[PDB]
């Protein structure tokens, strides 16, 4: 089952859950917003950020496969599939005082998934882990069998 | 705060026009700008948006491919590229600014608009108008035909500015034939009738039309 | 995607009496859980020819400087407009627009005008000059002036004979002092037809008329 991993540069990472692509980056720039956005409480959430069934699982596994505790920590941000500007799911990983915790969380899980991981993130300055569904208008020309190709 | 299109007019079917936002009054280079267009009718109908640095354009089915939106943030004006145009592409382009905050994704929430551009799509080519009068027969009713133009607007005044009270010009009606009818109409004293003088001043820019016509009694 | 309707197309209300536009989506525009419910769902001021402004947000928070008078309701798949007490000033057209899905889809809007007492209209009949006659054309004009409701019906008659298809109606906006209205209906004939025949009448049926209303000619004259 298990969804096969990669990496480009430092911040392009890979991810793909059986015929689906998805894209990890790392940004600086707050995206997805709080209040206007999708909160990811459960893995039952997630259906409602790809058109398909069939992705959720390898999101949910990589989510949790970072560190992130469903009961505990805090929802993800996830831009709705109502929205054509694509699906995209965003992690607040931020070296500010509030979610400075779960900040070095999913960090020394990224570390852990990828050897070629480096925290690129500044001190108390705003950090995200952006995904994105390769076709998706949100993922761009980086899902293209061009950076594709580099990879296993 | 201020939004300000300018451009568009009258254009044939087929051919390009270039529309411009003024902005002002907010941070120009850090929020999201859309196109939304009104035909007449009722119908608002969304056009475009485009993001603070132009890297995600998003377009309308109805317009996707045709239309090109692009912005020029040190002069924090937002542009709109229509190509190709087409009848159905008759409307009042308004510009809008999203209520979306800096690097935020559009909340398809328009906060400010401007006062909008008309944009006129027609094979009929420019008209001067047939000006006739309505004879009349305790009051009276006198008026002026202003038929078979092309584009609008037309300007009708009574006693060159002197004749106010009491006129009614009707919103022109567009014909079989792709050209607009109008009519103006005036209510005055039955008394003065054999008296006083009463001409319409007609007046059709795009043509260069200036007329004038005398409203003599039956 | 998602269609607006909105209703009643135009309503008319006293000076002080509360208006009450409905809005209704084709999908639900609502997001639940958390603990928060919203309702994807704005409304905004169009007066004639300025520029159109946000008045309503999240379907029910006031933009910041709309008066209070303005208020917004409603949940899921149904909403309202409510102006509290009606000022000159809130005449205008109102659209309600959903942005939960893209893309982003308004309404056909309301139009909110006065309501005044009911106003005959004063009926005119005009024949076509003989300056246009020569020009292969004939235009037989019929006058409403001044009236309330916008509701009346011009008939024109031509030797006894209903004529459809041929005329073209034209109506002023309400006035701005009496809020009454004016209406125009032209009758466009063949120069040639118009020589064949005698009498020309135009029928003007209304509420404040007590029996229908005929202004008539002869082409003798
Ligand atoms: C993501 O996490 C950061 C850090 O907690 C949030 O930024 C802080 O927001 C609070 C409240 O608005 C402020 O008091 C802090 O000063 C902000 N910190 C920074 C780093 O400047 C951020 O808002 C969260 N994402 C969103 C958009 O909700």
């Amino acid at each position: 089952e298990l969804p096969s991993l990669c990496m480009l540069n430092n911040s392009f990472y890979y991810m793909r859950g059986g015929v689906n692509t998805f894209l990890i980056r790392v940004s600086d720039i707050s995206v997805l917003m709080k209040e206007y956005d999708v909160s990811i409480y459960e893995p039952e959430d997630l259906g409602n950020c790809l058109n398909k069934s069939d992705s959720s699982w390898a999101i949910h596994w990589f989510s949790n496969a970072l560190g992130h505790d469903w009961l505990m920590d805090p929802p993800m941000l996830c831009r709705n599939k109502t929205k054509k500007e694509g699906s995209n799911i965003q992690f607040n990983i931020s070296k500010a005082d509030d979610a400075r915790v779960y900040g070095k969380k999913i960090r020394n899980g990224m570390r852990h998934l990828f050897r070629g991981f480096h925290d690129p993130c500044e001190e108390g300055k705003v950090c995200y882990l952006t995904i994105n569904q390769c076709g998706d208008p949100s993922s761009f020309d980086y899902c293209g069998v061009n950076h594709l190709s580099k990879c296993q | 705060v201020q939004l300000v299109e300018s451009g568009g007019g009258v254009v044939h079917p087929g051919r390009s026009l270039r529309l411009s936002c003024a902005a002002s009054g907010f941070t120009f280079g850090t929020s999201i700008m859309h196109w939304v267009r009104q035909a007449p009718g009722k119908g608002m109908q969304w056009v475009a948006q485009i993001s603070h640095d132009e890297s995600r354009k998003f377009y309308s089915d109805s317009v996707k491919g045709r239309f090109t939106v692009s912005r020029d943030n040190s002069k924090n004006t937002l542009f709109l590229e229509m190509s190709s145009l087409r009848i159905e592409d008759t409307a009042v382009y308004y510009c809008a600014k999203d209520l979306s905050p800096p690097y935020s994704y559009a909340w398809d929430i328009f906060q400010y608009w401007g006062q909008g551009s008309l944009v006129t799509v027609s094979g009929a080519s420019t008209k001067g108008p047939s000006v006739f009068p309505l004879a009349p027969s305790g009051t009276a009713a006198l008026g002026c035909l202003v038929k078979d133009y092309f584009p609008e607007p037309v300007t009708v005044s009574w006693n060159s500015g002197a004749l106010t009270s009491g006129v009614h010009t009707f919103p022109a009606v567009l014909q079989s034939s792709g050209l607009y009818s109008l009519s103006s109409v005036v209510t005055v004293p039955s008394s003065s009738l054999g008296t006083q003088t009463y001409i319409c001043n007609v007046n059709h820019k795009p043509s260069n039309t200036k007329v004038d016509k005398r409203v003599e009694p039956k | 995607d998602i269609v607006m309707t909105q209703s009643p197309e135009s309503l008319a209300v006293s000076l002080g009496e509360r208006a009450t536009i409905n809005c209704k989506s084709s999908q639900s525009v609502l997001y639940s859980s958390r603990s928060d419910n919203k309702d994807y769902l704005a409304w905004y001021q169009q007066k004639p020819g300025q520029s159109p402004k946000l008045l309503i947000y999240w379907a029910s928070t006031r933009e910041s400087g709309v008066p209070e008078r303005f208020t917004g309701s409603g949940s899921g798949t149904d909403f309202t407009l409510s102006i509290s007490s009606l000022q000159a000033e809130d005449v205008a057209v109102y659209y309600c627009q959903q942005y939960y899905s893209s893309p982003p889809t308004f309404g056909g809007g309301t139009k909110v005008e006065l309501k005044r007492t009911v106003a005959a209209p004063s009926v005119f009949i005009f024949p076509p000059s003989d300056e246009q006659l020569k020009s292969g054309t004939a235009s037989v004009v019929c006058l409403l002036n001044n009236f309330y409701p916008r509701e009346a019906k011009v008939q024109w008659k031509v030797d006894n004979a209903l004529q459809s298809g041929n005329s073209q109606e034209s109506v002023t906006e309400q006035d701005s002092k009496d809020s009454t209205y004016s209406l125009s209906s032209t009758l466009t004939l063949s120069k040639a037809d118009y020589e064949k025949h005698k009498v020309y009448a135009c029928e003007v049926t209304h509420q404040g008329l007590s029996s229908p209303v005929t202004k008539s000619f002869n082409r003798g004259e």
